[PDB]
DNA sequence: GGGCTACATGACGGCGAATA
DNA sequence: TATTCGCCGTGTACCTCTCCTAGCCC
RNA sequence: CGGAGAGGUA
């Protein structure tokens, strides 16, 4: 086989559109945001701590002119593939497991339950796996045989 | 809001923790001296909600913390001891309140009227301000903690069942600020 | 001699996660 | 909950015929 | 030795 070295990080459509979207309910955000941001249209805040800019929140680029006025030197944003990967390495899994196993007893909602739960069971399948958040995020190409693929 | 000026926020901390008490606070705000970016304390950065630390004690009209110890929880299991543990922090505010609401769905048995809030945290001024100072107050005691028993690395989970703490807990056995009742704690010991 | 650009619509059903 | 909109897929084995990615200068 | 389009036999 071989490999192809990329600039820049890549997200992978599988694990982009599986339906439900791994990446989506994993980062517990809109596929229509999370689509959004990887095509540079908007904004993301990469874990940033402003008074008002918090950990995740799509800034659009309007937002980001007044947000970008009078500050801008902790709280960072990046835009695409890398902000995306970035994100999936500063998450913890074992704490964010502890804390929704807890909202799971006390929520008495039916549906959040459900949604709840279905996260979790992902975050254990996860965490008993012996796969990374940040692999999900394409960043070297392997190529086929080229025997497989015959001129 | 109730139809009333001295309203309390109460929200709680450490409900899942092994080891430590459950801690509430109580906050009245001062509608003349109001704090901006109140939300979920679990939403704010470490800097930014000790930061309100110095600001909800600065600019509240009244705070109050209570707690309920392990010993307490193994005896009134944990549901009781967070309901005692909110009534202290009520029961220890200067100034009584007209009003009380809870985060959660259930209140405690008070002499004023409470409401239970259902994410009140993210919607109540008041109670966000209590999950702050409750938060802030809860992490500090586990980094004490951390510092007497380094081997079970309470400063990282903040005593809460990560497999960690699950594997310090098999190898060094139960402390006795660790809730004996607790399934882990119990086969622990 | 050298490097060099990448237009469709008659589809019958069902389920499921997205909203109304 | 019911409505909308997405994709899911929609039997099998043979026979004959014809027809397929090109683009920049001292 | 690959892929399309058309027609035909059970």
């Amino acid at each position: 086989m071989g490999h192809i070295e990329l600039a820049s990080p890549t997200a992978h459509i599988w694990f982009l559109k599986s339906l439900p979207s791994r990446i989506g309910l994993l980062l517990d955000m809109p596929l229509r945001d999370i689509e959004r941001v990887l095509y540079f249209e908007s904004y993301v805040v990469i874990e940033g701590g402003m008074t008002n800019l918090e950990r995740q929140q799509i800034l659009t680029e309007e937002q980001y002119l007044d947000a970008l006025e009078e500050f801008g030197d902790e709280f960072d944003a990046k835009m695409g593939a890398e902000a995306i990967q970035a994100l999936l390495k500063s998450m913890d899994l074992e704490q964010e497991c502890e804390q929704l196993r807890e909202e799971l007893n006390e929520t008495n909602s039916e549906t959040k339950r459900k949604k709840l739960t279905k996260r979790i069971k992902l975050l254990e399948a996860f965490v008993q796996s012996g796969n990374k958040p940040e692999w999900m995020i394409l960043t070297v190409l392997p190529v086929l045989p080229p025997d497989l693929r015959p001129l | 809001y109730p139809h009333t000026q001295l309203v309390a926020g109460v929200d709680e901390v450490g409900r899942g923790p092994l080891v430590g008490a459950v801690v509430t606070a109580a906050v009245i705000l001062d509608p003349a001296r109001p704090i901006a970016g109140l939300n979920d304390s679990k939403k704010l950065s470490e800097k930014r909600r000790l930061a309100l630390y110095e600001e909800i004690k600065e600019k509240a009209l009244s705070w109050s913390l209570g707690r309920a110890e392990p010993h307490e929880i193994d005896e009134l299991n944990i549901l009781h001891a967070t309901m005692l543990a909110m009534q202290r922090a009520v029961a220890g505010l200067h100034i009584a309140p007209e009003y009380v609401l809870i985060d959660g769905n259930r209140c405690p048995k008070l002499p004023m009227p409470a409401m239970a809030v259902v994410k009140g945290d993210s919607r109540v001024p008041e109670i966000s301000a209590a999950s702050i100072l409750a938060k802030v107050t809860r992490d500090a005691e586990m980094a004490a903690l951390d510092i007497v028993f380094p081997q079970y690395g309470f400063a990282q989970h903040k005593g809460y069942p990560t497999a960690f703490h699950l594997e310090k807990l098999a190898e060094h056995g139960a402390t006795e600020h660790h809730r004996r009742s607790f399934g882990p704690v119990k086969r622990a010991l």
